[PDB]
RNA sequence: GCCCGGAGUCCGGGCACCA
RNA sequence: GGGUACGACCAUACUUGGCCGAAUGCACCAUAUCCCGUCCGAUUUGUGAAGUUAAGCGGCCACAGGCCUCGUUAGUACGGCGAUCAGUGAUGGCGCUGGAACCCGGGGUGUUGUACUCU
RNA sequence: AGUUUGGCUGGGGCGGCAUAUCUGUUACACGACAACGCAGGUGUCCUAAGGCGAGCUCAGUGGGAACAGAAAUCUCACGUGGAACACAAGCGUAAAUGCUUGCUUGAUUAACGAUUUCCAGUACGAAUCGAGACUGCGAAAGCAAGGCCAGCGAUCCUUUGCGAAGAACAGGAAAUAUGAACAAAUCAUACCAGAGGUGUCAGAAUAAUUACCACAGGGAUAACUGGCUUGUGGCGGCCAAGCGUUCAUAGCGACGUCGCUUUUUGAUCCUUCGAUGUCGGCUCUUCCUAACCUAGCGCCGCAGAAGACGCUAAGGGUUGGAUU
RNA sequence: AAAACAUAGGUUUGUGAUGCAUCCAAGUGGUGUAUGUCGCAAACUGAUUUCUGCCCAGUGCUCUGUGUCAACGUGACGAGAUUCACCGACGCGCGGGUAAACGGCGGGAGUAACUAUGACUCUCUUAAGGUAGCCAAAUGCCUCGUCUUCCAAUUAGAG
RNA sequence: AUCGAACCACCUAGUAGCUGGUUCACGUCGAAGUUUCCCUCAGGAUAGCUGGUGCUUGUCAAGAAGUAUUGUGCGGUAAAGCAAAUGAUUAGAGGGACCUAUUCUCAAACUUUAAAUGUGCAAACAACCCAGCCUUAGUUAUUUUAACAAGGCUUUAAGAAUUGAGGCACCAAGUGGGCCUUCUUCGGUAAGCGGAGCAGGCGAUGC
RNA sequence: UUUCUCGUACUGAAAGGGAGGUGUGAUACACCCGUGGCGUGCGCAAUUUUUUGCCCAACACCG
RNA sequence: AAGAGAGUAGCACUGUUUGGGAAUGCAGUGUCAAGCCGGCAGGUAUUUGUCUGCCAAGGUUAAAUAUAGAG
């Protein structure tokens, strides 16, 4: 599918409270932190002689992912997240037929 | 070893053993929680006034009796 | 493979009558509804918005809520060994006013008129007479029916 | 997912996997 | 006995052909400076009265189609309940009871509300 | 060395998916209803193929115009939808839900409002009726918070967004909280809304072989006999187009149609798994008749001889060897 | 009780002692080894005779100069935890060898004076396309193959 | 007398959704083999069927009924049709294709029409009228509507039902292999075969 | 008046906060013999050959 | 006027143990202190500044407790 690079949307912030221009970026997950609480616990459990202590999930079945868009207001720079339906190909063009 | 798949036998007799109970009467469980809001807010204001008039009437009836 | 979608058996149920297609008329739009009224629920099949589930087609109930373009109706439905009062929301195009109480109301009005006539001295209309009693029957002529043997040759194709 | 190499980028490799 | 505007039911109001149409009106009709829109003032838009009922419209008619209604088909087809009923069976009638459809035949071819109005 | 090596299933295995789901029919004119019943779909696609206003009418047919023809473009008339609406099917729709065009982002936010479908009246998915913000298209009434109904996902863990700056002699209507002896700056955690997935789709992390084999059980379940059935196998009737130098029927009998038998093999799974000894031959007795020989007969395309067909009749008889 | 194992005969591999194979919880521990390549350890085939063809693409084993791979090190920003950069071996990739290592070793058309057959030709294709030999054999489904011999007659035996 | 992992003692009364057993009498009641989820299909949880304890009441009947009647809604099976749309299909006739009107014969996934048996609602008191009155930040250009109240009035022939105890809880068992039959019905040549619908039985029961 | 425990008070992740009625005004003010109101409600009390009052327990609706 | 226990405590890696959770106790190896602004503890990691309580790395010691197949 094709998505515009900019769109006009309502900004709920008290500074705007109107329809403003929003820039569009695609969402990508951040890098997993060492010293996050879940990672610290997992590393403690894994050290020693036991082996592998948690499942690993080999049986993958889905071929797509949902698309998340980060929309940033022109003023007040607030970010709103939106979810689209799953697609195999996604692109931003901002140019019609 | 296959077996039965589905049946409705004996189900009607079981349901009528203690009978099909009648529905609830119209004067119970008759709240209007999910109704049209603008009318509900107006009704609440009228109900508050009616309660005030009920309290005053009993005050006057009692005072008349104590005479 | 039967499938249990929202409309799984409605080929003939949600179809318009012969030479009767179209959208709702003006008289349907100006109906007006009040809380406590009796209505019938029938799908129109030309208005896809706010259509009730197929179970509630041809069912009668009482309206409990009115919105700008919708009506809420209370309908009985039996489940196992009890009956549940279900609340459904439909558009105003799928409901009709019910005539299920017009006979009862007419009887009450007649009784009220009976009391007024008696207390005002108005003569009362005369009572109807049953035909299940006896009486004299004087016939001009009497016919016979005796299986005239032409019917036996008649029922041969 | 990491390092690359060869073509804003598709392939070939050597590694790494708690929804 | 009619016209126009706005309608309700939405063929007894539709389709084809023929004939007639006093007035008010409705139309066809004249033309592109301006508003407006088209390849083209054909449609659409703005401004007039030169002609005409030709058409549209209304009314009537047709062994006309369709549609509506009543009979007939017919107590026929089919059905609920019953039998230590008939029959090798396929099926069928009987008892207590409910009851159709097309073809076909007779009749009919809009009713009506609000306002301004013509005889 | 330790552990694992799906399920349903006319036994199990191979096959298939009836394992999560949508349409028509079976389904018996409310609703509900099974099978490895029938005919088909789903894990996608679309910044327009979403939203609104306006204008227009489709499929097809007929009459006409240089090259031009059955089929190119122009024109007139008829045209109840016989076209189109991303895809499977059903429903629906004509100054439109279809086609063209103009402008747009209602595919946003939406105070834990209520409800339907499956249903335990749980969750998930989908959908319906509302309230508030800011908007789009319209002269307006009005329509729109996706493309109508199939197109999707819990706990724990990871990751992103929101809790801008100032204002308040005090935590208040209006300043997010904690890191427990206290302060400054980092770091970590909590509360709310999404995302990374479990297709065995209410969601374990998983390869083979045993004829060297073991245990708890099962006639809920296969491999003999028996029982129901008779498609298949076997044995017969009825009709009569033809074959028989002519002549349907001495002897046959196609195209059709009606049966019988349980000496074949299938179909089923009722009995037996704390056991009913599973091929063939040897030996011995008895029963059946659909009659090979022996008794007595009819008929012939019966001259004689040898034979064909049929009737009563099961008393008696029915062999020796080579190969396996 | 055999057609199985062993055997003499044949071939291959490792190894010059601070070794090769290898016991073992451990030590100045133990075995072949009181030994020294005509030796010791590890495999395969199975007397003699006559022979032992082609394939290194796959898997394995083995031999030589720079992509990737860990800790330890060396520097940086920061107040520090944290973080980043460089260095970093065998091995794996690249390049050779090896089948008495595990193993493998083709299709389809046309064509000679009666027909048959096909010495000859063409085509697709492999790492190589089964050579010398032998066969309905303890290996051949079709199958009780086809011909001869043995018998009066043979799903048997032999050729 | 033991070997595809010896013997002895101990952890060990190892675990078993599987097989077997489980000891006096009488009395009052009395089932289910079905729904949804589960690595679930020889097992569980969950609803239903049952027992016990009741609670609140009534006494002729409230929120009563596997039944009628009257009124008012819903429907696409049986039948019928192809001289009506969709699909299949035979043959003459009037103007070799073609056209017009007919004609033989059909439909689970065709239909204009359309039953019987069914199915929803109503048939009075926590109610309906009649009159006047109050309130609201609801609607409307205002009245008028909408909603909540308060004090007075009236009301329990025509085939024209008849039967009778209403409502509400808490705790828990067994069961979750079913089978047969009238009628309706799918697969199969058929079956004492496999699979469904409404109802009644056996199981649990003799006479 | 136990030295501990259960209960008379709950709510939020936490820092923390914490529930009577009526009348009058827009940490407000004044009183305290008292069911917040409405509907259905055993029994008792009062009328007259029926109607009304208080309603306990319990249930529904709105503050 | 002085002093008060050094391969000790701490830190890194690895293993084990604990309710102890950015590491409760312990063991192996490497590294290895302070005491003219000391050291250890104060249950979320780091750097800096206060406050509170104690002063390890040597030794002895009745009573109130066990006798779960002893005499
Ligand atoms: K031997
Ligand atoms: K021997
Ligand atoms: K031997
Ligand atoms: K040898
Ligand atoms: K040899
Ligand atoms: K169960
Ligand atoms: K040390
Ligand atoms: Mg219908
Ligand atoms: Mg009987
Ligand atoms: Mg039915
Ligand atoms: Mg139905
Ligand atoms: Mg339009
Ligand atoms: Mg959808
Ligand atoms: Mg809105
Ligand atoms: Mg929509
Ligand atoms: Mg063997
Ligand atoms: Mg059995
Ligand atoms: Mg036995
Ligand atoms: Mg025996
Ligand atoms: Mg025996
Ligand atoms: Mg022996
Ligand atoms: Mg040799
Ligand atoms: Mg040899
Ligand atoms: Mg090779
Ligand atoms: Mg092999
Ligand atoms: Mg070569
Ligand atoms: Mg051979
Ligand atoms: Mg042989
Ligand atoms: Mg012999
Ligand atoms: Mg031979
Ligand atoms: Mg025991
Ligand atoms: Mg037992
Ligand atoms: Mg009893
Ligand atoms: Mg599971
Ligand atoms: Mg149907
Ligand atoms: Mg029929
Ligand atoms: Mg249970
Ligand atoms: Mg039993
Ligand atoms: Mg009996
Ligand atoms: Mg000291
Ligand atoms: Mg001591
Ligand atoms: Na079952
Ligand atoms: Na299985
Ligand atoms: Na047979
Ligand atoms: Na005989
Ligand atoms: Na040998
Ligand atoms: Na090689
Ligand atoms: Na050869
Ligand atoms: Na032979
Ligand atoms: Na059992």
């Amino acid at each position: 599918v094709n998505y515009p690079k900019k769109k006009k949307m309502h900004c709920p912030d008290e500074r705007c409270n109107a329809h403003k221009s929003f820039k569009v970026v695609q969402y990508k997950a951040g890098k997993a932190r060492l010293y996050a609480r879940g990672k610290r616990r997992y590393d403690r459990k894994q050290s020693g002689y036991g082996g592998q202590t948690k499942p690993i999930f080999h049986k993958k079945a889905k071929t797509t992912k949902k698309i998340v868009l980060k929309l940033q207001c022109s003023n007040c720079k607030s970010i709103i997240q939106n979810v689209l339906k799953r697609t195999k190909h996604f692109e931003l063009n901002d140019k019609k037929k | 070893a296959k077996s039965k798949n589905h049946t409705n036998h004996n189900q009607s007799r079981k349901n009528h053993r203690n009978g099909i109970k009648p529905p609830l009467p119209l004067y119970m469980y008759n709240s209007k929680r999910g109704g049209w809001l603008p009318a509900l807010v107006n009704t609440r204001r009228v109900r508050k006034n009616n309660q005030k008039a009920a309290l005053k009437a009993r005050r006057e009836r009692l005072a008349a009796h104590q005479a | 493979v039967h499938s249990h979608g929202y409309k799984c058996g409605t080929r003939h149920l949600f179809a318009k009558k012969f030479r009767k297609h179209g959208v709702p008329s003006v008289s349907t739009i100006l109906t007006n509804f009040k809380v406590g009224d009796y209505v019938d629920v029938v799908a129109d099949a030309a208005v896809r918005a706010g259509m009730p589930h197929k179970y509630y087609h041809g069912r009668t109930g009482i309206v409990w809520n009115v919105t700008p373009r919708g009506v809420g109706v209370i309908i009985n439905k039996p489940v196992r060994n009890r009956t549940v009062r279900k609340r459904i929301c439909v558009r105003f195009e799928h409901v009709r006013k019910s005539r299920c109480q017009e006979a009862f109301k007419q009887k009450l009005k007649d009784l009220e008129a009976f009391r007024a006539a008696k207390k005002a001295g108005t003569p009362l209309p005369p009572k109807k007479v049953s035909t299940r009693n006896g009486g004299f029957v004087c016939p001009k002529k009497v016919e016979v029916l005796a299986r005239r043997t032409a019917d036996y040759e008649a029922m041969i194709p």
